[PDB]
């Protein structure tokens, strides 16, 4: 076996990073991060995908965003806008988080396992109250209100 | 590695003041906050120095930039412990120069 | 003994090429490379007794 | 409802110059409490005039 | 955290060529490797290591050469030889093996779970059976006779 | 003002409440009054 024929030894892939509306605004404030959440499967992958955070009210780690857990009824009441395209999460601990935004369906995903460029329908479930309004294929948000 | 911080901030004026007010001894005809926004166009240049010279000072005495949530001036309530690799910063010495013996 | 590397190669390939960080794209950076060589200094041989 | 307003702001931090390579460590600056009572050799200062 | 100050992020070993007595005499034939032995654990590692093998005697792989089994009889019985600088296991499968050498025994080492530059304990103990000789602190071996 | 966003400082209900500090009894009831907290600011429309 002394050949040793072609093999890809590594792959880049690039992509545009998300579209949204220009006519419905951005809105958008930083909030500190959880350390108690492993953010390297969330900002992994060269694929768009946005998802949801939510905050903390009380306790040591009032303030801190986390992902929402759609199982907790908590989490998904204290939402406060998506994380689109992340971050460098080991330079800073600090993500902006997008109050207000149209998205279309197809980049927002909560799982890990949920593939990429399709609509999860955990969050097309969930979407009255997640605040979420569906129109035209596109997830409509505003947490300011 | 390396990378930097941010900080900005903004100052908006409403209707109402841009043409109800002027001085308090004499009468004016509206043109003070030429005169009072010129001062805070000002103060905005001396609060960038002014950052500058706290977070090269929190170097120089500490080696060490805190920034904690509970803070003046962090509304946002962010979160940056930068440890630089500042060695032994505080020399020992337990009795300092007058302690005066005897 | 010294190892068989090159110096001035080995500092502009051990850096990554097909690698994205938590943004999803190539950043902008600035890299700087520097050599040093370790040597002990304070183990010097015993020159005395030679002329003695 | 007419309005105006003004927005500053920088990026940037402070960086050291350079450690040392045998072993990674800086020190060109260090601090000492050379003694305890040193305002009694100093003069007082005025207080703040408030208004 | 944001600096990320020095860490050390690559380490190279370079050593040299585990010493041998010149008087000896080298007697080396090569012997196919065995596929069902995990070879990439025992190149491990830059240090100077030698270790031994046995080869089998029948059966469908006669002729393949695999490491000692110290404790197997029989392992013990059929061993061929040291294994002395080490191989390029990945490209080929055909090891040279050293039937005669005179080795310090500092450098052979058996187990994975063996400390290098050090002597192994159990091949001292096994010397008799494995038909070496320890003079001065060097083993001495012919598995021609 | 129904669509402004004020720093919680600067509202105080009652005349028995000190100036320059936040207002216990508007961060009670800033759910049923339909205003919103975040990052020390109060954020409300009442054109919704």
């Amino acid at each position: 076996d002394k050949i040793q024929l072609f093999r890809t030894i590594g792959r880049v892939q690039y992509w545009e990073r998300v579209p949204r509306l220009h006519a419905y605004g951005v809105f958008a404030l930083p909030f500190p991060m959880d350390p108690d959440v492993e953010w390297g499967n969330w900002f992994a992958g060269p694929h768009p995908k946005a998802f949801l955070v939510s905050v903390h009210p009380s306790g040591p780690k009032a303030g801190h965003v986390y992902p929402t857990d759609l199982s907790d009824p908590d989490s998904v009441a204290n939402v406060i806008g998506m994380v689109l395209d992340g971050h460098d999460y080991e330079a800073d601990h600090n993500v902006t988080v997008t109050l207000r935004a149209a998205v279309p369906i197809e980049y927002v995903q909560q799982g890990i396992e949920a593939p990429p460029l399709q609509p999860d329908p955990a969050v097309l479930n969930a979407a009255p109250q997640l605040k979420l309004k569906v129109i035209k294929g596109h997830y409509f948000f505003d947490y300011t209100r | 590695t390396w990378s930097p911080l941010a900080f900005k901030e903004s100052r908006v004026w409403d209707e109402k003041e841009i043409l109800y007010l002027g001085r308090l001894a004499d009468e004016v005809q509206a043109g003070v906050i030429n005169e009072q926004i010129a001062e805070s166009l000002t103060w905005l240049m001396a609060r960038m120095r002014n950052r500058r010279r706290w977070l090269t000072w929190q170097v120089m005495r500490t080696g060490r930039i805190t920034i904690q949530p509970n803070d003046p001036y962090n509304p946002n309530g962010l979160k940056y412990v930068i440890d630089y690799g500042v060695t032994d910063i505080e020399l020992p010495l337990p009795q300092k120069f007058d302690a005066k013996d005897g | 003994m010294r190892v068989p590397i090159n110096i001035n190669n080995a500092l502009a390939r051990v850096r990554d090429p097909l690698s994205i960080g938590g943004l999803k794209f190539p950043t902008t950076k600035e890299i700087q490379e520097a050599v040093a060589a370790i040597a002990d200094k304070f183990n010097q041989e015993n020159d005395l007794v030679d002329r003695f | 409802p007419p309005y105006y307003a003004i927005i500053a702001g920088f990026h940037g931090l402070p960086q050291l110059s350079g450690y040392n390579t045998e072993d990674f460590s800086f020190h060109r600056f260090k601090w000492l409490k050379y003694a305890n009572n040193v305002q009694s050799y100093l003069p007082p200062f005025p207080p703040k005039v408030e208004l």
